[PDB]
RNA sequence: UGUUGGUUCUCCCGCAACGCGGAAGCGUGUGCCGGGAUGUAGCUGGCA
């Protein structure tokens, strides 16, 4: 759809000029039409496209062969450039234990991830690691936590509902502290950015441990209100981090440049199937032009 | 006026409502607002709410599980949208209008699946048909079917593990559970329910679109309603597809399931 | 308890599907509730 509708945009307003802004009315649009069925919120669609405004007045483009081809190569190149980096990791360097906190909606996969990440510290960088479970409101979340410990070889620290989120991640570190492990894993209950309480509790968690990463956790296929949840998310918890899920669906993945945007934090891991070797790094590259198709 | 063009679009699209639908609503709506000769907001937004309640009557048709032994409902859906918290609720529903609820642990796949279950079942008091996280989920659902004929239960309602449309084996899958079903009464299951989590834009079409071609879907639940999602897609889908729109899902506790009545639901869009 | 139908784990095999991989091949929350062996085994359903 990108390669033609450009080309067709670019032979039809102008001929064999060089790329000024005239010419790039139609394409602007269409470009807009294209991210926003790809789920990208409006106001990221408005901002990429101003980018892109100033690509297309200097544009070095009549050279080329394919007018579309160009200018693609520049929304592909821009958008690279808004992903990120490659090779981005979590700080595991620092004093021990590494605190990791995870935060996001309902639903969102963090459990999940604390798994695959339990699965992944362990394996892959030699770490002694200790999960727990501040989900005291999900029924059997700690023991989905619990069970996804035990299968991949890690520590799980036990915690009821009978308990408070507080109390249970200050015994955790605690544990983790003077057991000498390498990792603090914190899993904690889906929340609405909406629920004063929940975000409370979780301002209060965030400040009880200080960890060294907080990972938003997004679910691939969130539409439009990935604007708002980000953005309540970014200015209630210093965010290090980003875990977005559920990438093996075929949904476009916009909500990935909404949140990068209005974050401007980097996504760290892409969350690829439900089980827990389903875990992969990054590739802006990869993201972008499945956004864009 | 094209400040307002450009203000009632913009509007439509932060709701999920998808480009298509947008113009087919706001194409429709300058026919009708010229053809009225419409001067004032009011008007406009009443007329608004007309044609989107237009789209929304078709799907209107609230649920009736009286008549059969059991009456099958059966849970399908993506991962994590809440298809096992609106089980629980529905469960609540039942027993309010004198109905013997029995639920089934059809999630046999992910973890703790089955002790979330039997949560509910436990804060219903009713009983859950079970066996562990490993076992045919096919299996699992006909045993509960049977059992539920043997102990004349009224409904049962089946979960399912959440799965992504685009895996095709996951959906075949899908397809034995009915299948298998259909030898203990041909017309079950005698609802089968798509959840869609609020939060979702416009791969909801796509989710709808495939599990229905799996599966035939009778009925829609929305989910999570209770944030700032409004889930416009549902237009679209409802425009493709014409599922009934069962209930909404409005918050985690037993009792935040609300029947789905499309004047509310416009009530809420705008807010 | 009595009888049967599921299913799981262990062994054995078939046909096909899906996933990954130049291929050979490696797999399996896939289907034929495929076919067998087996447990003193589990878990599940029906009926007396
Ligand atoms: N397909 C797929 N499913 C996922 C992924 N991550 C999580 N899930 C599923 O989404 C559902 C909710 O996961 P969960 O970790 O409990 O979400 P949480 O409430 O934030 O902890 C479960 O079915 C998970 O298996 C993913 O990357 N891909
Ligand atoms: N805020 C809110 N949360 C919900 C709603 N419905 C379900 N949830 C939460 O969504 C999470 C995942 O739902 P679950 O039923 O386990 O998803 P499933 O994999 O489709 O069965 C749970 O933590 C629920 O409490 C709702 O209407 N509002
Ligand atoms: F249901 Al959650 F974190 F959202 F366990
Ligand atoms: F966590 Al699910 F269906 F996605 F139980
Ligand atoms: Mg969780
Ligand atoms: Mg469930």
């Amino acid at each position: 759809n990108l390669t033609d509708r450009l080309s067709r945009t670019l032979r039809n307003i102008s001929g064999r000029g060089r790329l000024t802004e005239d010419n790039v009315k139609d394409t602007l649009r269409e470009v807009r039409m294209a991210l926003l069925e790809a789920d990208v919120a409006l106001p990221v669609v408005r901002e990429f496209i101003n980018r892109v405004k100033e690509k297309a007045v200097g544009h070095e483009v009549n050279k080329s062969l394919t007018p579309g081809q160009e200018f693609v190569k520049i929304v592909r190149n821009e958008l690279v450039a808004a992903m990120g980096e490659e090779n981005q990791t979590l700080n595991l360097a620092a004093q021990p234990p590494a605190v990791v906190l995870m935060a996001g909606l309902q639903g969102a996969g963090k459990t999940t991830s604390v798994g695959k990440l339990g699965k992944f510290l362990r394996e892959k960088h030699k770490k002694k690691v200790l999960v727990v479970s501040a989900d005291v409101y999900r029924p059997a979340a700690i023991k989905q936590l619990e069970t996804l410990a035990e299968q991949v070889g890690v520590d799980f620290f036990p915690s009821d509902v009978g308990q408070k989120p507080v109390d249970i991640v200050n015994a955790a570190l605690k544990e983790a502290k003077l057991k000498f492990y390498d990792v603090l894993l914190v899993d904690t209950a889906g929340r609405l950015h909406v629920d004063e309480a929940m975000m409370d509790e979780i301002k209060q968690v965030h400040a009880s441990i200080n960890p060294v990463e907080t990972l938003f956790v997004v679910d691939a296929m969130t539409g439009q209100d990935a604007a708002n949840t980000a953005k309540a998310f970014n200015e209630a918890l210093p965010l290090t981090g980003v875990v977005l899920t559920k990438v093996d669906g075929d949904a476009r993945g916009g909500a990935a440049l909404s949140i990068r945007h209005i974050t401007g934090k980097p996504i760290k891991f892409l969350g690829v199937g439900e089980k827990t070797e389903a875990l992969e790094p990054f590739h802006p590259d990869r993201i972008a032009s499945r956004i864009l198709g | 006026d094209d400040d307002l063009f450009e203000e009632l679009e913009e509007q439509l699209l932060i709701a999920d409502v998808g480009v298509e639908t947008t113009r087919k609503i706001i194409t429709n709506l300058t026919e009708g607002a010229s053809r009225k000769q419409l001067r004032d907001a009011e008007a406009l937004y009443g007329l608004l709410k007309e044609e989107m309640g237009e789209i929304l009557a078709k799907v209107d048709e609230p649920l009736n599980v009286e008549g059969k032994a059991p009456f099958v409902i059966l849970m399908v859906g993506v991962n994590g949208v809440g298809k096992t918290t609106t089980i629980g609720k529905l469960a609540r529903q039942f027993e309010q209008q004198g109905k013997s609820v029995m639920l089934a642990a059809g999630d046999t796949f992910r973890a703790a699946a089955v002790e979330q279950l039997q949560v509910w079942g436990q804060r219903n008091n009713i009983p859950v048909i079970a066996q562990h996280t490993g076992a045919d989920s096919a299996s699992v659902i006909f045993d509960a079917i049977q059992a539920a004929k043997a102990r004349n239960i009224d409904v049962l309602i089946a979960d399912t593990a959440g799965r992504l449309q685009n895996k095709s084996h996951l959906m075949e899958e899908l397809k034995k559970i009915v299948r298998v079903m259909k030898k203990l009464d041909v017309e079950a299951p005698h609802e089968v329910m798509l959840t869609i989590d609020a939060s979702t834009g416009q791969n909801a079409v796509s989710q709808a679109k495939l599990f229905h071609e799996a599966v035939g879907l009778t009925g829609i639940t929305l989910t999570k309603l209770d944030g700032t999602a409004k889930g416009g897609v549902i237009f679209s889908v409802a425009d493709q597809f014409g599922i009934p729109i069962r209930y909404i899902g409005v918050g985690e506790r037993i009792e935040d399931l609300r029947p789905f009545k499309a004047d509310d639901f416009i009530e809420a869009l705008f807010a």
